DNA sequence: CGGGAAAATCTCTAGCA
DNA sequence: ACTGCTAGAGATTTTCCCG
DNA sequence: CGGGAAAATCTCTAGCA
DNA sequence: ACTGCTAGAGATTTTCCCG
């Protein structure tokens, strides 16, 4: 159904950045992907990162676990 | 109302004051002497 | 101490002393001295000590012409992955940049190109190529190369790799293509331990897959949480259309 | 964990590939790969095809990704070995090229192309290219009017073929198809790396070492 | 996996891939791949990501010639305080630098001058002036201006202040002296909230006072703490001749 | 006697730096001043800083306390 | 604290300056300054002297710090007002010059020197300079042989006078004397700043606010 | 024994290897092809 | 002790050419 | 064997001042 | 749990010209 | 209304592996 698809879209990792921190934050869990914003979960914190500030990848090092 | 003192293009001198039309993160859009310019926030000071 | 304010005004008109000197010499609170300095136009000579952040969407590229051995190398980078495409062009004309850019847009899904204000990129020829291929043209602040900090950086790396393979090739174009190969497929490290090619493939495949997944998700979920839209329902939070707020329907 | 023997039974009756048994049962890909590799019933992405087409008196190198149809064309000034080697080096730097199929032309068997393939690590081996030369020529004839030179018309045709012509099974374009194929290829290579990394270890073949529970293959029976 | 080591060697001879690419592609431990990279001469192209620290003794000065409006300004800075002395010189000859430096050494207690490898400072004329006044000549690494990072920085500031007072003076030398005045006495802030003049006075007076105080202290204290010398006896530590160690005599 | 002189030499402040930290540490208390080294007390830590790494001042803002 | 009334008694009998009562009794300088300022019995560093000397047909501007003897000389090409103003601006930028004493020469009363003094904030007011011109001329005559031009000989004489000739009370040089005098001047200015900063406060004149114990002057009796 | 790869004077190319004669904080003294050079540690890599 | 405000410290950048 | 720094603009942590 | 070793993260710099 | 970054060299904190 749709729960499998929600788990699938949560299987993706997001490397984001804040407005004034120049270093790339860790691989947050992608909860929702919009046209201009991206909802992530990083360290049990739900953030809304602009689309221009996020690199969303499915790290193919997922072939280990 | 704000004053902006900026550095324009390969010119070491600073100009201003200029009216702040828009402030984004990273750059600003200002209006100096009926000319609209876009200056990075590293090359602009806002009062 | 407001007479000290007048004395400090009249002495800053001469020496342009900073706020600390005027606060020490005339017994002024830091606010008053800072305002005396901030009202002098001649003392505004330093900008904000920060840096912006370039756009790193999965569809934006950054292009720049570099020079090596008296030849022009037009380079493009995928800002989200570091995947580079470089070509030794016979001239820095816009008619060659339009060809390079149309070729690139045919190879990869280019949605936006961010360039400096070089005549090559500012021309009507590159403007027509972008309109045909459906690309959006973004130009940095004039004489602010930090706006293109990605591609400029890649320039360095590209040249670096060329210096390591310049003697394996007889011509400069062959060495440039060797450097592109080495950067895209023989140098790993980054946000996934990937190479630039693996990273661009991951970025684009992920964009497509997540777009289709979300298009299928929103088509099923119909829940209003004012009457906003449910974006994601969690165990301790509820996202609406975007804040992280409930009366879910 | 609790889905290992279950997936063994499904593969006993349905014989699903490891990619299905992995994501459907939360199994690490190594475990599902050993499940599919322990059966008797169950026991490309880098192949390109090059050719030279002649149009308007110009020579066009056309390279097709046989697995996805993703085309890549270039109007070259001469049908010589140097420009063929340049095209091949460009392509190999742009995409993960592992094997090239050519029609035994004078410009494909030259020493320069051989050196380029040796450097880029390409295997040179001497039906799809014909059909896609026909399709590319049709698209060029369609969009020839919008170009002043033939090279830009060829690039426009390549753009239209790779990103505007959708078809096939699910209605995807050639670009989406090639990026998906290369993504699955990357997954396959990473899984092969993970499998080779833990074949040296003896525990009873090791398959996965999680939090504190190792996955073992003992007497060809997977035992967590 | 030592055959993987041979394959990685033979492939690094071609692509000069970094250690992570060779560790991923050939199943090599990070140590082996890093050693394969570290054995290639062509891959050593980056230096240590650090910075030195200039000598800031109370007797060392840093000198540099800058240029403004087509004229040469010889500037000196007290590295420990930021006290500057600048002069518009008619030429960049060493015969003028020797005069400036002898004058400075007559004004202040100059023990060491640190300069770049400009011909002005490298000459026999400045070498004789330093030998007479008893100054020690130190030269930075050739073409490494960071070794003079203090004075170069001051150059900037000096020019900056000149731009604020250029219209108060009719000549450039008057504006340079105005800038020296403003820097040394009209700009506060630093390690004491001082100006450069107050700071140099504090530095030098403190040097003299502490030297005499310690000369009087060691003349009285005679305690051996091997048989070292007691430098300072504390409640939880004892300093000897220098470690922070007892059998004090 | 000499205890007054030791207190006097301890009344001086030292701004020092470590070998690889580019920022100037706070005003440690000067315990001993040699020709090549300087013994300081910073945050109850007795350090031996090279002479080239220390700016020793008697902050004349001592006219407050 | 416990030494306030004690220092009051010492100043009643010995009348030590505030610098002594401060460091000898651990008193804040404001408290000892109010102690010395509350007595009936008890109720320069920026003065320079300029002149022009003529030697070997050259003109030499000589500026003496009257408080310490620290000399500063410069061979100028002409005895005009412009070069005098330049010398004065140089000096004022180098040292804290507050007052200059001149011999009413044609080059000291010119408008340019007046403008330079007005800009640098120097007060121009129209015995030591004569003796130290004599001493500087003697040193120049001593070291004239070691120089090819007179300007370098003058600078050598200035060096020798400021850092090689030691004398006076404690055997210090002119440079040590001027740096000590300017240091005590800085201490005086900082103490005056501290005194002006807390004369606005009324508690009973405030003198010092330590950890939680304020120092007060009530009925002209200091009361912590 | 150490190898040093350095950058000499306004020359973007890197040279080496060179014997490390002295390592201080900030700079090193090396010997390359019978010529002794002093290079900052920012422009030198030691193996 | 609870904040608000203010001073002190931290962070980061350009020019030195 | 010698060596980046300095001052200013914001941001953030610390301290002080009244209840 | 106690370290040792190794991998992962943090810090900082040059060149892009 | 737009925007520094990237990869490498050490240093330091985290994790894993055996007892
Ligand atoms: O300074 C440059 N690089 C070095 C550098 C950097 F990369 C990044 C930084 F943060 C700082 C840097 F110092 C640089 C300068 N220009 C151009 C470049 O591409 C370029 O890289 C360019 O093309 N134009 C055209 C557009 C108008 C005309 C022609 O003047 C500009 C000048
Ligand atoms: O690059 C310079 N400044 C800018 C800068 C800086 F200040 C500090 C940095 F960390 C970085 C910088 F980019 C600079 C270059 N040179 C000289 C300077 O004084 C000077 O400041 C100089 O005098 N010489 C002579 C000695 C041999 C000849 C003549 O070449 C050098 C070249
Ligand atoms: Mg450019
Ligand atoms: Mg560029
Ligand atoms: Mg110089
Ligand atoms: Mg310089
Ligand atoms: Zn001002
Ligand atoms: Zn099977
Ligand atoms: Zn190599
Ligand atoms: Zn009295």
């Amino acid at each position: 159904e749709l729960q499998k698809q929600i788990t699938k879209i949560q299987n993706f990792r997001v490397y984001y950045r804040d407005s004034r921190d120049p270093v790339w934050k860790g691989p947050a869990k992608l909860l929702w992907k919009g046209e201009g914003a991206v909802v992530i979960q990083d360290n049990s914190d739900i953030k809304v990162v602009p689309r221009r500030k996020a690199k969303i990848i499915r790290d193919y090092g997922k072939q280990m676990a | 109302n704000f004053r902006v003192y900026y550095r324009d293009s390969r010119d070491p001198v600073w100009k201003g004051p200029a009216k702040l039309l828009w402030k984004g993160e990273g750059a600003v859009v200002i209006q100096d002497n009926s000319d609209i310019k876009v200056v990075p926030r590293r090359k602009a000071k806002i009062i | 101490f407001l007479d000290g304010i007048d004395k400090a005004q009249e002495e800053h008109e001469k020496y342009h002393s900073n706020w600390r000197a005027m606060a020490s010499d005339f017994n002024l609170p830091p606010v008053v001295a800072k305002e005396i300095v901030a009202s002098c136009d001649k003392c505004q000579l330093k900008g904000e000590a920060m840096h912006g952040q370039v756009d790193c969407s999965p569809g934006i590229w950054q292009l720049d012409c570099t020079h090596l051995e008296g030849k022009v190398i037009l380079v493009a980078v995928h800002v989200a992955s570091g995947y580079i495409e470089a070509e030794v062009i016979p001239a820095e004309t816009g008619q060659e940049t339009a060809y390079f850019l149309l070729k690139l847009a045919g190879r990869w899904p280019v949605k936006t190109v961010h360039t400096d204000n070089g005549s090559n990129f500012t021309s009507t020829t590159v403007k027509a190529a972008c309109w045909w291929a459906g690309i959006k043209q973004e130009f940095g602040i004039p004489y602010n190369p930090q706006s293109q900090g990605v591609i400029e950086s890649m320039n360095k790396e590209l040249k670096k790799i060329i210096g390591q393979v310049r003697d394996q090739a007889e011509h400069l174009k062959t060495a440039v293509q060797m450097a592109v190969f080495i950067h895209n497929f023989k140098r790993k490290g980054g946000i996934g331990g990937y190479s630039a090619g693996e990273r661009i493939v991951d970025i684009i495949a992920t964009d497509i897959q997540t777009k289709e997944l979300q298009k299928q998700i929103t088509k099923i979920q119909n829940f209003r949480v004012g009457p906003a839209k449910l974006l994601w329902k969690g165990e301790g939070a509820v996202v609406i259309q975007i804040k992280v707020v409930a009366k879910i329907i």
